[PDB]
């Protein structure tokens, strides 16, 4: 069993490189966050273009959607995060605190709380409701590449160009594991059992953080500068999803750890993947020489 | 924009 994920739409619009593709939970919409500093949101199955949201003073890092899919997040170059209303595109609250770019951001499950990381080598945890920060992790030695809350948000995983990951505990901010080149990228598994992180060596690992054990390895893919977000597709059968620098999406079969099929289509470095929550389609956004999305879609 | 930009040799 292998995808066939065929090219269905292209959304241009974006005027500088896009750095993150977003569905949201409600499987209608896809966000984009682009070094244009605008917010794009667009149809999730036809690609049609709905809004522009702009506020931020630089580029926008990351974006993401609250569970509601009514809120999204942004991390800016500006030092600051923003939490907008999706459906007046208006900006609620500025997120204020750290010292230098925001590189990633996350809502947790219950999207009461947003986690932040940033190049000031820090993790921050800020209340959506009053926009006023928690909690100021020392979570790094180098920039924090992802940030991302569990199942049931009662973990956050974070990741840094320090080569660590460290699993925190959100109520109390403790760390409660580090797991021992630069992690560009790191999230948890749908279950919340696993961790699926990248390093600047073209690598891919699949680790079971409380054994400290990596599981899987995937590689084939070109990934040595960039913070490209990986992804579980689960929808259909079980694939490793992520982006590459040499412009193309990967996908491995989870089990065998074979690369099962190359999307072709981008003019640039693919940064950013995204899986639809309930069918077999895959969001890619490309940098600088290309700066669209790409919508593909697929029987399994 | 840093994420677009990379870093670190």
């Amino acid at each position: 069993v292998k995808p066939n994920y065929a090219l269905k739409f292209t959304l241009a619009g974006h005027t500088k490189a896009v750095s993150s593709v977003k569905f949201s939970p409600n499987g209608e919409w896809l966000a984009s966050s682009s070094a244009d500093k605008l917010i794009k949101i667009w149809g999730a199955y036809d690609g049609k273009f709905e809004k522009t949201i702009s506020g931020h003073k630089l580029g926008i890092s990351d974006v993401a959607w609250s569970s509601d899919s009514n809120l999204l997040v942004s991390a800016s170059d500006d030092k600051t995060l923003k939490i907008w209303d999706v459906s007046s595109g208006k900006c609620l609250k500025t997120l204020k605190g750290h010292s230098n770019y925001v590189f990633c951001c996350n809502f947790n499950p219950q999207s009461n709380l947003i986690v932040s990381g940033s190049f000031d080598e820090s993790v921050r945890i800020w209340d959506v409701k009053t926009g006023k920060c928690l909690k100021t992790l020392p979570a790094h030695s180098d920039p924090v590449s992802a940030v991302h809350f569990n199942r049931d948000g009662s973990l956050i995983v974070s990741s840094s160009y320090d080569g660590l990951c460290r699993i925190w505990d959100t109520a109390s901010g403790q760390c409660l594991k580090t797991l021992i080149p630069p992690v560009s990228f790191v999230k948890f598994s749908p279950n919340g059992k696993y961790i699926l992180a990248a390093t600047l060596d073209n690598t891919l690992k699949l680790w079971d953080y409380s054994k400290g054990k990596c599981l899987k390895t995937y590689t084939g893919h070109k990934n040595e500068k960039y913070c490209i977000f990986a992804n579980f597709s689960v929808t259909g059968g079980k694939w490793i999803v992520s982006g590459s620098e040499d412009n193309l999406v990967y996908i491995w079969n989870l089990q065998t750890k074979e690369i099962v099929q190359k999307l072709q289509g981008h003019t640039d470095v693919v940064i950013s993947t995204a899986c639809h929550p309930t069918e077999n389609i895959i969001a890619s956004a490309a940098l600088e020489n290309d700066k669209t999305i790409k919508l593909w879609k697929s029987d399994c | 924009c840093a994420r677009s930009e990379g870093f670190y040799t």
